[PDB]
């Protein structure tokens, strides 16, 4: 009945004021795109960043399982847009937020829904 | 000079190709000097945008589900920024397996860890990147000498796992090179050495084979042609630029959707060859990918 859970354990890390996962990749783009939360190409707006999925998910970047019956991972093979003010923290981020399903943007960041 | 400064890197001269020059040390200017990139970018993310920057320019077979491999594509930060900007360059849906010795984690569609020497694959290949290095290398203990090692697995997959039409780009440096690899170069319909603009202080170049005809066109002498090599970049100092980085417009990759066909080596003729030749055709199995890397075990 024990599994561990890794996503309480970075937040309590950070709120112990502890450094962010770095070396997240950050991709050159025109930062002209869509603004969609993860897309197969960088599609960062003029507020976001665009990072490569893999290095953005802390279940690929800890070496551990996903948490899924599948172990799907929705940030690898994709990219991931960041708004900019958050980007130093990548993971962190994509960890707290949540994608608004019909419009695809980060709710509470550029969804209008 | 300068006038290179806005492209994404510059490519070895012709006239420099056709001399016969005496392997001397390589000494740049611009040694020490920095380019200065966009906030929080990496310099290996940087370095493999230009690469797809310049072979955007040359003419490459891009067919529908194409197959690129990616050697050396692990970082010591764990992860494969190269990858990622293949990724980005690449037409969606084009299948990407990279290998790396360490373990790292990518955005490839498969992952191979070890000795490159360990991966088999089934089926042949559109486009081969490798930016192994030996870190070894860098001592500077014996003469500089043609290279074995990776470069002995890489010049026997391309000969064997190479579609016609396909193309390479292999990471050189002074000490880093192969012999065999620069004659394997008369094999392609044309070839080059890539210096990228933000690595111009390093003796750092992709070996660029274009459009692989698999038999020679052109007869090339590796250690005559490395420091050739050598000698172009001891004489023309390039100048460290980030411009290129800035304009990312018509980065992506143009779809081609170049033909690929199956057909002996005995049905290949000089109209065939032509169509390689110009990047409008690619000869290899359609079959489905399938790799292997073998495991040891004692
Ligand atoms: N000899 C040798 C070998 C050295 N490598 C790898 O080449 C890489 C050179 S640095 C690559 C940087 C990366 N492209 C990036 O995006 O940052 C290292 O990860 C090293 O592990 C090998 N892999 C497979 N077989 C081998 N024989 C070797
Ligand atoms: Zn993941
Ligand atoms: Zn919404």
């Amino acid at each position: 009945a024990f599994a561990v859970d890794a996503a309480k354990a970075y937040k309590d890390y950070l709120a112990s004021g502890g450094q962010p996962i770095t070396n997240c990749v950050k991709m050159l783009c025109t930062h002209t795109g869509t603004g969609q939360a993860i897309t197969v190409t960088p599609e960062a707006n003029m507020d976001q960043e665009s990072f490569g999925g893999a290095s953005c998910c802390l279940y690929c970047r800890c070496h551990i399982d996903h948490p899924n019956p599948k172990g799907f991972c929705d940030l690898k093979g994709k990219y991931v847009q960041i708004p900019t003010t958050c980007a130093n923290d990548p993971v962190g981020f994509t960890l707290k937020n949540t994608v608004c399903t019909v419009c695809g943007m980060w709710k509470g960041y550029g969804c209008s829904c | 000079m300068s006038s290179q400064a806005w492209q994404p890197g510059v490519a070895m001269p012709n006239l420099y190709k056709m001399q016969r020059m005496l392997l001397e040390k390589c000494d740049l200017q611009n040694y020490g000097d920095s380019a200065t990139l966009p906030k929080g970018i990496m310099m290996n993310v940087a370095k493999y945008t230009q690469l797809c920057q310049y072979l955007n320019t040359l003419t490459l077979a891009v067919p529908y589900n194409m197959r690129v491999i990616h050697f050396g594509a692990g970082s010591d930060k764990g992860v494969a920024p190269g990858t990622a900007v293949l990724r980005q360059w690449l037409p969606t849906g084009t299948l990407l397996v990279d290998s790396d010795l360490n373990d790292f984690v990518s955005d490839a569609d498969s992952t191979l860890i070890g000795d490159c020497a360990t991966v088999h694959t089934a089926n042949k290949w559109d486009l081969i990147i490798s930016d192994m290095y030996d870190p070894k290398t860098k001592n500077v203990t014996k003469e500089n000498d043609s290279k074995e090692g990776f470069f002995t697995y890489i010049c026997g997959f391309i000969q064997q796992k190479l579609a016609l039409g396909g193309s390479v780009a292999i990471k050189i440096t002074e000490h880093s090179w192969n012999a065999d690899l620069y004659k394997l170069m008369g094999h392609f319909a044309w070839w080059t050495a890539f210096v990228t603009n933000v690595n111009a202080s390093s003796s750092e170049a992709f070996l660029i084979g274009c459009n692989y005809l698999g038999k020679p066109r052109e007869q090339i002498d590796g250690y005559v042609m490395h420091a050739n090599y050598i000698f172009w970049r001891n004489t023309n100092p390039i100048q460290l630029s980030s411009y290129s980085l800035f304009d990312m417009s018509k980065f992506p990759l143009k779809l081609r959707g170049t033909a690929v066909m199956s057909l002996k080596e005995g049905q290949i003729n000089d109209m065939i060859l032509s169509l390689l030749s110009k990047g409008r055709l690619i000869i290899r199995e359609n079959n489905r990918v399938v790799i292997s890397s073998d495991v040891l075990v004692n």
